[PDB]
RNA sequence: GUGAGAAAGAUUUGC
RNA sequence: AAAUUUUACUCACA
């Protein structure tokens, strides 16, 4: 019981009447009103439901029985109750805002500030950073671009094939062929079979990054479509050769071998080993009863292979196709080549940007679109935008680096702006 | 021993709000494990069988969009529209119907959408979801 | 093919970069960078306008909305196993039920209340004081941030403490209210595209244009800016204990805490420091770490570097660029005019992930693109078909379904292509309803709802209270034989009806089908 | 395949 | 073995 909630009920209940006169809530303030002889359980009383109604705050509970029906008035113009009546009678009549003392606010101070502030000032502050020098110069030109290109192609060199950009064309092969050589190329490998489907073990790690370098780009890619569609399948599904309708590929999970005890089945953690078969003429050549095939393979956690299957080549291609511009030739090493140089090359492009993980082109791209949006730009820090090979690492996202830095030094070369 | 006094430990009575939310099952997230989930157990062909033969044959059929006006492309604007909530006596009747109490309690609330348009009409009017290039009107 | 587009283009049609990467080096990375700024020798954090321009609430009523107090996302509850402390990675729900639980309060509000009325720190509220409350939600789990388009290094985000959140719920809440009455670009009820609408108004009068972004943008506001900010604003004794808590605060990296005096730990409190730079000056519009301003002299430019120094939002002079005919903001790109700059500028890819939801996310978008004028409604049509025909090819097959009737699409075993026109305008099978954008949920959606909610983290074995009477309050207390009555009513007035489950009910299509 | 326990299990990963 | 501290845990039950 509480003073403060007079005029809070008084306003509650002025003519509320429950049988044919009588008032339904009496007001246990006023003594009028109030039942003299009997014990006060509340701050109105319903006649006829014949129960204690209490008002308090929110997050300030009093102390009256449980029996008793607990009135809570919400600090943004709403009311809730037990009751439907008294939620319902409670809104219409306290549609006027008045405000009853003792409600908590944000400003509120508790005993402990001073203590608090103390201790903040006893902790340790920051020392004011020097102010930086900006210089704003013109965007970079075609020259720092070429810079960058050949910065990466010096230090990171090309390979002797498209390990698996190879894969988005079709091998020379039939279904059974392409199976038959994926299994014997498993089998060779030393791959564990078990319960019909092959696994790779591993007992110790190198612990050192594999080596990086820059893919040369296929032809083209008619098979990206397929490629992504399998690998989503394979990575979800492992263990045997997975079919299309001119390709195939093996998804084999690894695991570690640890003797009788070793796992058996993958779990959502396990990473898988993605074989598919190209046209021969590599060092990674496999032959089986005349059959010839390039195998190439590539390692991916379950997130990468999800992220890489679940893209749309087609849909993505007709989008960008849009409102693009003319694509000019070019080369294996993605330089300009109007003589013999291919336009199917920039699908091979795409089917990289899919088949990398990183993503590490969509950052190339913003950039891209800063600087044809830019007037002027800080100097000697804008052109540092366009140096990710420290933020990446492989070969694939390496590859896809080079290239976007490549069809970034196309347009600025055949569609300057 | 009932699991209300070992989730809620020490405390005898809880706001419906914390309760709804230990037990939610109607949020959605788009995440890259989604074809696996769907594919483990044949849940989505499952659901689909369900769905074909229990729940398909109780959706309204609800008529097609008529009216529509000329319109011409324009600058970028935000158009405005106010959709409103049901009514007391509205939720309260769809409730006795059987609807599901939550998305009634959900089309309570007033609401107001924004969207970037960039056609106008003639008369300034309103335009319904992706369908401002060719004209048709919230009318 | 990002690099030969007439217009804009963000690169934007792939998903975002993802790996199984644990997070200890970002996380690692974060406060290394947050030390160093610290030490004063990389960037400034000591800040140095004026804020008495923001107005005063501290007579406003604590207000606290418990709908997202209470989140199936992720957070850190801290618990004394013997004598030491154990960081456990649980659903927000939980954690904010294991508060109360030690607490002994109903709701947060109850417990807000008590923790700001108490005599001393060591005052005790339930099982826990004030003191252990400050001393537990210092405490930081560490996470990656995947599928962040133009990252290829994934940050690090950061799961806190359950009151660490609800001090914050309440310190945002009231830095969001001071926003709005600040500028009328900030309103609750405003879109992306309205934003830089506004944003082109108000930079029409001078020439140069300063897009703006801000490095290290975490890592720079320090705990004093956070105080100054709140107490400007007049937040009492809770902007004092989440600066407490902020300035002393540790991360669990793998198996070990690092103390991490500086910064403020991956954007708990945007709304507190876009207030800090909005309250020195008014000629910013900034969102956090993205800004853009307007000059016509370099001695404006200086004005404007000087501003941004001394507001702690230190410029990136990698990305921040200077324009005379475009406008970046929100990652929506206008010309002077305001007019929608062209090309497909931020429109996304939609992912395979469903049959139906593919469905559904490409036709949302595909209206999003021919409203805002992006394409031409027969360039989304074709769009359409060829989406449709890609889902044909990937879910056609036995593990996803098993119909053949006509009007299922394509991809379900049917034969309907169903036209993008036909589809906005309800001109269709009512199966096709769940695909329109406005329309019910898919199967899809559905059935991967219900399997999360049977994961680890979220499974329960509390008997479910769901489909209420629009009439009863969500702040209603209930108990267990409260809400068993609820529930056998409830079943036993449908089983009255006839209906084993209640019926969905879809606004639009109600709406529609009424006289 | 289900449950529980490891700073922890796939709606993971926050504002 | 590879996009290299990642591809790893225990118990009970069925
Ligand atoms: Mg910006
Ligand atoms: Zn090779």
């Amino acid at each position: 019981m509480d003073s403060r909630f007079a005029q809070l009920t008084g306003v509650f209940c002025d003519d509320f009447t429950y049988s044919e006169g009588s008032r339904r809530f009496l007001s246990s303030y006023s003594t009028v009103e109030r039942r003299p002889g009997v014990p006060v359980e509340g701050d109105c009383y319903d006649c006829l439901k014949n129960k204690w109604i209490a008002f308090e705050l929110e997050g300030q509970p009093r102390k009256f029985p449980k029996a008793t029906v607990r009135c809570i008035l919400n600090n943004d113009a709403t009311y809730v109750c037990s009751e439907q009546e008294y939620q319902q009678i409670c809104k219409v009549q306290f549609k006027d805002y008045l405000e009853i003392d003792g409600v908590v606010k944000v400003g509120h101070k508790a005993s402990y500030d001073a203590e608090l502030r103390e201790r903040l000032l006893e902790l340790p502050h920051p020392k004011s950073g020097p102010k930086p020098r900006i210089e704003w110069v013109a965007p970079p030109r075609l020259a720092d671009i070429s810079k960058e290109t050949a910065e990466l192609k010096r230090q990171y060199g090309f390979f002797e094939c498209s390990k698996f950009l190879a894969c988005g064309e079709e091998c020379g092969l039939d279904q059974e062929a392409r199976e038959l050589i994926l299994n014997e190329y498993a089998r060779d490998r030393e791959f564990e079979f078990r319960n019909g489907g092959w696994i790779q073990r591993y007992t110790v790690a190198s612990h050192k990054p594999a080596t990086q370098k820059i893919l040369p780009l296929p032809a083209s890619a008619p098979l990206a479509r397929e490629l992504l569609m399998l690998i989503a399948r394979s990575t979800t599904q492992a263990g045997k050769v997975l079919h299309s309708d001119n390709t195939s590929i093996l998804a084999v999970p690894v695991m570690r071998d640890s003797g009788k005890h070793s796992k058996r089945r993958p779990t959502a953690s396990t990473h898988h080993l993605v074989v598919g078969l190209s046209k021969p003429g590599c060092e990674h050549d496999f032959e089986f009863d005349g059959y010839r095939a390039a195998v190439h393979v590539m390692h991916l956690d379950p997130k990468q292979s999800a992220n890489i299957g679940e893209q749309d080549f087609v849909s993505t291609r007709e989008i960008y196709k849009l409102d693009m511009l003319e694509l000019p030739p070019i080369s294996r090493k993605g330089d300009l080549d109007r003589a013999s140089g291919l336009e199917t090359r920039w699908d091979v492009i795409l089917l990289l940007e899919c088949l990398d993980s990183t993503r590490v082109s969509q950052a190339v791209a913003q950039h891209f679109n800063r600087h044809r949006l830019a007037l002027s730009v800080c100097k000697d820090e804008f052109r540092k935008g366009y140096q990710l090979a420290s933020e990446i690492r492989g070969t694939i996202p390496l590859s896809s680096l080079y290239y976007s830095l490549c069809a970034v030094r196309l347009r600025m070369t055949v569609h300057p702006f | 021993m009932s699991q209300f006094g070992k989730s809620f430990k020490g405390r005898t009575e809880v706001t419906i709000t914390e309760y709804r939310s230990h037990t939610v099952k109607d949020v959605h997230r788009s995440l890259l494990t989604a074809d696996k989930s769907l594919r483990k157990s044949f849940c989505f062909r499952n659901a689909l069988n369900q769905f074909l033969d229990k729940d398909l044959p109780l959706l309204p059929i609800r008529p097609k969009l008529e009216s529509r006006v000329a319109v011409k492309k324009s600058k970028l604007r935000s158009q405005l529209s106010f959709r409103p909530g049901l009514t007391q006596e509205e939720a309260i009747d769809l409730y006795n119907k059987g609807y599901d109490g939550d998305s009634v309690s959900g089309a309570l609330q007033d609401r107001v959408v924004n969207e970037p348009v960039a056609y106008s009409s003639a008369d300034n009017d309103k335009f319904h979801r992706g369908l401002a290039a060719l004209g048709y009107t919230l009318a | 093919m990002w690099a030969f587009q007439e217009g804009v283009c963000k690169g934007n049609l792939l998903s975002g970069p993802t790996s199984m990467k644990a997070p200890d080096s970002a996380a690692r990375e974060s406060i290394d960078r947050a030390s160093e700024i610290m030490t004063g020798k990389s960037y400034n954090a000591v800040h140095t306008g004026d804020l008495s321009k923001l107005p005063n609430q501290g007579e406003s009523p604590l207000r606290i909305v418990d709908s997202d107090l209470y989140s199936e996302r992720s957070c850190c509850w801290v618990i004394e196993k013997e004598g030491r402390v154990v960081c456990k990675s649980t659903t927000l729900t939980r954690g904010m039920t294991s508060l109360l639980n030690t607490t002994k309060c109903s709701s947060p509000s109850e417990l807000i209340c008590k923790v700001l009325t108490v005599e001393s720190l060591s005052e005790k509220i339930g099982d826990t004081s004030v003191e252990e409350l400050l001393s537990h939600g210092r405490y930081f789990k560490c996470a990656l941030r995947d599928q962040e388009r133009g990252k290829p290094k994934s940050r690090a985000i950061f799961l806190s403490h359950p009151f660490f959140r609800l001090l914050s719920s309440v310190v945002e809440t009231h830095a969001r209210s001071v926003l709005s009455k600040v500028s009328a670009v900030y309103t609750a009820t405003a879109s992306a595209e309205q934003r830089a609408m506004m944003a082109a108004q108000v930079v029409e009068s001078r020439k140069h244009v300063l897009n703006g972004d801000c490095t290290k943008y975490n890592e720079a506001i320090d705990a004093d800016t956070l105080l100054k900010v709140w107490d400007a604003i007049g937040m009492g004794s809770i902007g004092v204990m989440l600066a407490y808590m902020v300035r002393r605060k540790c991360v669990l990296i793998k198996d070990t805490l690092v103390e991490c005096p500086g910064g403020m730990l991956m954007g708990m409190f945007n709304a507190t420091a876009t207030l800090a730079l909005q309250g020195t000056t008014d000629r910013f519009l900034s969102f956090s770490d993205d800004f853009i301003t307007s000059f016509n002299s370099p001695a404006e430019l200086r004005e404007i570097e000087d501003l941004l120094f001394a507001s702690c939002h230190n410029l990136s002079l990698k990305k921040s660029y200077i324009s005379v005919a475009s406008l970046e903001i929100n990652s929506c790109t206008l010309t002077r005019d305001g007019d929608l700059a062209t090309g497909l500028g931020c429109t996304a890819g939609v992912p395979f992930r469903g049959p139906l939801v593919t469905l559904k996310q490409t036709a949302a978008m595909l209206s999003g693109a021919v409203d805002s004028g992006v394409m031409p409604f027969h360039s989304a049509e074709r769009l359409f078909q060829i989406k449709q025909q890609e889902c044909a090819y990937r879910y056609n097959n036995p593990t996803y379904t098993t119909r053949n009737e006509d009007f299922l699409p394509t991809c379900l075993g049917g034969k309907t292509v169903i036209s993008f026109q036909s589809l906005l305008t309800w001109d269709c099978h009512p199966f096709w309803y769940q695909v329109h954008p406005d329309g019910p949920d898919t199967i899809d959606q559905k059935v991967l709802s219900v399997l999360a909610s049977k994961t680890r983290r979220r499974r329960t074995r509390l008997e479910a209270l769901s489909d209420l009477d629009p009439l009863v309050p969500h702040r209603l207390l209930v108990s267990e034989s409260d809400v068993s009555k609820i529930r056998a009513a409830r079943q036993a007035h449908l089983k009255s009806l006839g209906l084993e489950q209640p019926t969905n009910f879809n606004y639009a299509i109600y709406k529609a089908v009424q006289p």
